[PDB]
């Protein structure tokens, strides 16, 4: 129902300012505010949003409060001043969801029949992209339970829009543009090796959760099947790529030919002007 | 230095030689000396023959290790891009 | 060359050999570079008299090579036969290097609370007040 | 310490020390020439060919009586002793032609498999071998003649037998050519095999002369050459 | 196959008499054509080089 | 003559300083390029 | 008169090694400012163009 | 700087390359290859 | 010479027809097979001034015919012709084996299962007669194929599309760039 | 079986299949008609080449052996990755 999102950072800063509005007062749990959107294709876009007050006691996670009158009033405001927008969901600032969130979702899926949430983090350090998307559909179950209404993790990204970075890249000021040729590749090496194989090792920690625990949905439906998509390469010892060392030599082939020829021509670049201007400066210096 | 070069230069470099060539070049025609040499190759003889087989195995290639380590040489090539400005 | 001759157990061939060494030392400086271990063994023989003169000529040859620092330690362990000479170009270069070792020793030791210092050897601090 | 005798070059070998920076071009050239001429009698032919080539091209200024043909004359003798050498049709000088210093006839006989004229050069021209003074050339340069013959033939032919070459070059026997081919495979020159049953050299040639693995590994020599010349250009840039 | 051509090289033991080839290899061609002229440019700079010193 | 010669071989390091003046010239190069 | 000499010139030498290490990274950081200047040059022609002809 | 030991001690010059094939070999070339018609 | 039109008659010429013979003798080689056929075959005005002499046109069509024995019949005609030629007759040898190397080069790249019996059946006699001939031709530096023992399979090589091309770059970046390495080492002293 | 063997003999399919030699061909074509495997029908040696298959249920011991070969992959690629980065560590500046 949702293909992916195209989410601008402006709405994230529009979360940040209301986070500032709640960091100064008695903060019980978190922020629940409105997420407007510009839904055009099965892809999604958001240009703007606003918040709504919210409190929640924790006794039966059912005591939680919005103001639909205020919501539809400021929706009428921003709909009049901009007829492109409409509501598309909500957001929350606490990075881990909880069981009240389905009640939030289905209670605001009455205006438009879809309401995608947005996890964010006001103090992000370890995550990748803040923007996250769920959708509430049913697969019902293998055991076909009475309405196993599940959030379904839709893919996400940070969006892009022309000249919205006019403030941004002027503000941050620290950007080393076009570090191709230096150390960006090894930053990606450190982070993708370590920070992806730790995702892998926490997947195998979840496998240890399946060992000592994990009766719950032990999930022999999607786990080993997408892991069989991984297991397209069962890379055991003896390494099994006698039929790929020549292909690796073919990979080395053209680039090393370019390296040999071209860097010989690069020495040929440097030496000419270097010698000529060198002895020019040297014996015409006096 | 003749006999060690016999021990390096009449077997494990050829295909097979018969017993009489070893009888001519390796004198005294059956000591434990030419027997010492034939077993000193790391090889078991048959009757009236000396094969020089079971050598140069697997057709070795060194699969992808120079592809790795010469990029590890490209590492100090980038250091040569570093040391100059 | 004339150094492998020392397989005798009596030391008088060794003194005759060093009497040859300091005589024709002016053309054969590479041969002791193979005899470094023989220098070590003849140095570590206590009752054998010519460990110290072996330390002298070892400082000589390793001053020709470039092992100035084991030349320095050999000059320390070369007896009073070393300290009796202080007029040469050889000796002025090696006492320059010696009190170089002494001054790096003293700059290292000078910031230590009340002790725990490295052993400042008596030869390199005696040539201080000798200078 | 060349005319008055040797092992002083071996007196260097535990305290070998050269300049920090290369000196005058003629000086550095003739110094490399001296050490290559010492490696001539050491019979180390790998470093010697490139350092004597460097010394040859690095001293282009000489008196018109010669002296570069002197340096080349006493240079290229071990290059003849390599087993292969280019033709000296780029060094022939007329006063050098009258003085017959490196003997164009010698390298003419190198290209031949001839023995009578080559040993005629030897015996007839021992008077000029006096000026050579490098009589270590001949006792293995006759071996270089027979290795030149077997190299020429085995490089020409794909498969050849002992019945052809073992008596075409009159080695009187199969097994003497078997020992010659044994030393050639010991030098790795030919990839032959001997059928030790009937008297066949069942010779052959190896495969995969394509550019799969070899030139991409030689390009680290090529590009190490290139980057070191980059750094020489950098150090050149560093002086003014 | 002698006189004319369709890249029809002979094999007595395949059947297909295999015609296969790789025409675009101009990557090495145009660089070789460059180096041919670049060595001439180095030669024509050598006059300035050998003349301006002495 | 310990430091009577050490100081001389460190007078030789004035020729190390010409390389530094060269580097200062290198930094002065491209300074007017960036100011252009 | 010797001890005054390496008390000047050693300090000169270590001051000069100080700035000789600094100027390298100086000339380095100039190229990053130069790449920013390059992007400032490149962004003068992206979305529009208004074709004339040279007179 | 030139001496230091040594003061004590188009033509056919390019044709020499294939002339090395002309002097040791093939001097009666079409006197045998021209006679391959009738020798056998 | 190839612009044979405007050289009609001046009072330094000999026979203009002999000028035609000299330009065709020099243009039969240093002219690759498409250029060869376009000039000496598709040449319009050249055809008459080689229709005078039959053996010249016979020579070209025997060479372009690419037989084995009419190679040598033709080559005997141009053997007779090449000598009688001033400041050409001391050069009688490399032209003849140059004709040969062009002939064997255009005849030996196409086959790969080749026997020298198939040569000697139609060259005339070559059972040992082309043996040393082709051996000198191969080991002389050119004409790369493999001559064999009585297994007798002549094996050919690549068109220099990939492999042999990879040398001359470092062959010049050694030599000429090393001359300027010498001049580069002319800085200090 | 250990990882794939890359080429699987007619005896293997016919032995688990308790069928003759001349039916594993029909078998592997029928598997292509089903569409659970995208394989290349290697029968020049009657020894069959493997591609992706639709998997079956991961057992508890297969969870453990999957942990074995999977953590083999994980910590080997991670460790040799840290080794590659340890060589690539010197030129950051």
């Amino acid at each position: 129902a949702v293909q992916k999102v195209v989410v601008h950072p402006l709405v994230l800063l529009s979360v940040v300012d209301h986070f500032n509005r709640i960091g100064k007062v008695g903060n019980q749990k978190r922020v629940v505010g409105v997420l407007l959107g510009s839904w055009q294709k099965k892809v999604l876009d958001v240009s703007n949003s606003f918040a709504v007050p919210f409190d929640e006691d924790d006794k039966d996670d059912s005591v939680w409060f919005l103001d639909h009158d205020y919501l539809e009033n400021m929706y009428g405001m921003f709909k009049k001043v901009n007829a492109r927008e409409r509501i598309v969901g909500w957001y929350h600032t606490g990075p881990k969801l909880h069981k009240n969130d389905i009640a939030i979702n289905e209670l605001m899926k009455r205006y438009c029949p879809n309401s995608v949430l947005v996890i964010i983090d006001v103090k992000p350090k370890d995550l990748g992209l803040p923007t996250e998307a769920y959708i509430s559909v049913e697969e019902v179950h293998d055991d076909g339970t009475p309405t196993s209404k599940t959030f379904e993790h839709v893919t996400s990204e940070i969006g892009a829009e022309e000249a919205e970075e006019v403030g941004v890249e002027h503000l941050l000021r620290d950007i080393k543009d076009t570090t191709v040729g230096t150390l960006s590749q090894r930053i990606t090496n450190q982070v993708h090796g370590l920070k992806g194989l730790n995702s892998k090792l926490l997947d195998i920690r979840s496998y240890l959760e399946k060992v000592a625990t994990g009766k719950l949905p032990i999930n022999h439906q999607i786990i080993y099947q997408l892991q069989d998509v991984f297991n397209l390469l069962p890379d055991v010892s003896l390494q099994e790529f006698v039929k790929a060392f020549y292909l690796k030599t073919n990979d080395q082939m053209v680039v090393v030919y370019l390296a040999s020829l071209i860097r010989s021509v690069v020495a040929l670049h440097n030496l000419i002007n270097n010698k000529i201007a060198n002895r020019d400066a040297e014996k015409k210096e006096g | 230095t003749i006999r060690d070069e016999i021990a390096g230069c009449i077997e494990k470099a050829y295909e097979k030689i018969l017993f009489t060539e070893a009888t001519r070049i390796l004198f005294f025609n059956t000591p434990k000396k030419m027997t010492d040499y034939a077993k000193k190759r790391g090889w078991v003889l048959g009757p009236n023959n000396y094969y020089s087989f079971a050598s140069q195995q697997q057709k070795p290639e060194d699969t992808t290790i120079p592809s790795t380590e010469l990029a590890k040489q490209v590492i100090e090539y980038a250091r040569q891009l570093e040391m100059i400005v | 060359g004339i150094i492998s001759l020392l397989d005798e157990d009596e030391p008088q061939l060794k003194e005759f050999a060093l009497h040859k060494l300091n005589a024709v030392v002016n053309d054969f400086w590479a041969e002791i570079s193979e005899s470094v271990d023989k220098i070590e063994v003849l140095y570590e023989d206590e009752g054998f008299r010519s460990r110290q003169f072996a330390a002298l000529v070892a400082s000589k040859v390793f001053y020709h090579l470039g092992a100035f620092e084991e030349s320095l330690n050999y000059a320390l362990g070369a007896g009073d036969l070393f300290n009796v000479n202080d007029n040469s170009e050889y000796v002025e270069t090696i006492i320059a290097k010696c009190i170089d070792h002494y001054t790096k020793q003293c700059v290292e030791n000078a910031d230590l609370p009340e002790g725990e210092k490295k052993p400042i050897d008596q030869r390199l601090e005696g040539i201080v007040n000798k200078m | 310490y060349l005319h008055y005798s040797l092992y002083d070059q071996a007196e260097k070998l535990v305290s070998k020390s050269v300049f920090p920076e290369q000196a005058n071009n003629n000086e550095w050239a003739r110094y490399l020439y001296y050490t290559g001429r010492i490696k001539a009698i050491q019979l180390e032919y790998s470093e010697a060919r490139r350092t004597m080539t460097n010394a040859l091209r690095k001293a282009p200024q000489h008196t018109a009586v010669g002296f570069k043909q002197t340096v080349h004359k006493l240079l290229i003798v071990v290059e003849l002793l390599l087993g292969e050498i280019p033709d000296r049709l780029q060094f022939r000088q007329p006063s050098l032609k009258r003085s017959l210093m490196p003997y164009f006839l010698l390298t003419q006989a190198v290209r031949t498999g001839n023995l009578a004229k080559f040993n005629q050069v030897l015996d007839q021209f021992g008077e000029k071998f006096q000026a050579d003074g490098t009589y270590t050339l001949i006792i293995r340069l006759r071996h270089n003649v027979i290795k030149t013959g077997v190299r020429m033939i085995s490089l020409s032919y794909s498969r050849i037998s002992l019945a052809d070459i073992a008596q075409k070059l009159q080695l009187d026997s199969p097994e003497d050519a078997e020992f010659i081919v044994a030393k050639a495979i010991r030098d790795g020159v030919i990839e032959a095999s001997i059928n030790h049953e009937k008297g066949y050299v069942q010779s052959k040639e190896m495969i995969d002369i394509y550019s799969t693995r070899e030139p991409q590994l030689a390009f680290h020599q090529r590009i190490s050459f290139c980057l070191d010349i980059h750094n020489m250009s950098v150090k050149a840039m560093r002086f003014p | 196959i002698l006189d004319k051509k369709f890249h029809g090289i002979l094999d007595q033991g395949e059947g297909v008499l295999i015609i296969f080839d790789e025409p675009p290899v101009d990557k090495t061609y145009e660089a070789a054509l460059e180096t041919i002229q670049n060595m001439s440019k180095v030669v024509d700079s050598l006059y300035n080089k050998a003349k301006k010193l002495t | 003559y310990l430091s009577k010669i050490e100081e001389l071989q460190l007078i030789v390091n004035d020729k190390s300083q010409n390389l530094r003046r060269l580097q200062a010239q290198r930094n002065e190069l491209n300074a007017k390029v960036r100011l252009l | 008169d010797l001890y005054s000499r390496y008390k000047k010139l050693q300090q000169e030498l270590e001051f000069l090694e100080v700035q000789e290490e600094y100027i390298k990274d100086e000339q380095k950081n100039l190229k990053k400012e130069f790449l920013h200047a390059q992007e400032e040059v490149k962004r003068i022609q992206s979305i529009p163009l208004v074709i004339g002809q040279f007179l | 700087m030139s001496e230091k030991k040594q003061p004590v001690d188009e033509d056919n010059w390019d044709d020499d390359n294939v002339e090395d094939d002309f002097s040791n070999q093939l001097r009666a070339e079409l006197e045998k290859h021209g006679y391959k018609m009738e020798t056998s | 010479f190839l612009d044979t039109v405007s050289t009609f008659t001046s009072y330094e010429l000999m026979d203009y027809k002999t000028f035609v013979t000299y330009t065709v003798y020099v243009s039969m080689i240093a002219l690759e097979r498409p250029d060869l056929r376009e000039k000496v075959i598709k040449g319009a005005e050249i055809l008459e001034v080689l229709h005078s002499l039959p053996a010249v046109r016979q020579y070209l069509f025997s060479l372009y015919e690419c037989r084995y024995s009419v190679f040598f019949q033709s080559l005997a005609v141009v053997e007779q012709e090449m000598k009688k030629d001033w400041l050409f007759a001391p050069h009688y040898r490399y032209y003849v084996r140059e004709m040969r190397i062009h002939a064997y080069s255009q005849l030996l790249e196409s086959y790969r299962s080749l026997t020298l019996g198939y040569m000697a059946e139609a060259f005339g006699v070559g059972v040992e007669f082309i043996d040393q001939e082709l051996s000198r031709f191969i080991a002389a530096g050119r004409l790369h194929c493999k001559i064999d023992k009585v297994n007798e399979i002549v094996e050919t090589n690549r068109p220099d599309s990939k492999n042999w091309q990879y040398q001359e770059t470092i062959k010049k970046g050694d030599l000429l760039l090393n001359r300027v390495q010498k001049l580069s080492r002319v800085i200090n002293m | 079986r250990p990882a794939n063997h890359r080429q699987l003999t007619f005896e293997e399919i016919a032995k688990s299949a308790k069928i003759t030699v001349n039916e594993v061909e029909l078998l592997v074509m029928k598997a292509l008609s089903v569409g659970l495997v995208k394989g290349s029908i290697d029968e020049v040696d009657k020894r069959v080449h493997m591609t992706w298959v639709q998997p079956r249920v991961l057992d508890l011991q297969q969870i453990k052996g999957m942990k074995d070969r999977l953590e083999f992959w994980c910590t080997d690629v991670k460790s040799m990755e840290m080794l590659v980065e340890h060589q690539a560590h010197d030129i950051l500046t």
